């Protein structure tokens, strides 16, 4: 969707797999602020907004 | 049904696809 109507998806009750996220090299920028990309799989969160 | 007028701000939406029915509901540690 266009930037002004940016889509917001709530994510919860799932077992995430960020390994697929940072292994793929198609993503030119994978900047993570406040969290370590390597250490993400160790942490638990209440919910995610995409 | 007519249970509610409006529903919004959903957090957790789970769905499942001569007698005595007993339940015990306990809310502890969230
Ligand atoms: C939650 O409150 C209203 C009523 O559900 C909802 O329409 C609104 O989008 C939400 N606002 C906030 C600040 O969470």
């Amino acid at each position: 969707a266009s930037v002004y109507a940016w889509n917001r998806k709530r994510i919860s009750n799932c077992v995430a797999d960020y390994s697929v996220l940072y292994n793929s090299a198609s993503f030119s920028t994978f900047k993570c602020y406040g969290v370590s990309p390597t250490k993400l799989n160790d942490l638990c969160f209440t919910n995610v907004y995409a | 049904f007519r249970v509610y007028s409006s529903a919004n701000n959903c957090t957790f939406e789970y769905v499942s696809q001569k007698n005595l029915r007993e339940f015990v509901f306990k809310n502890i540690d969230g």
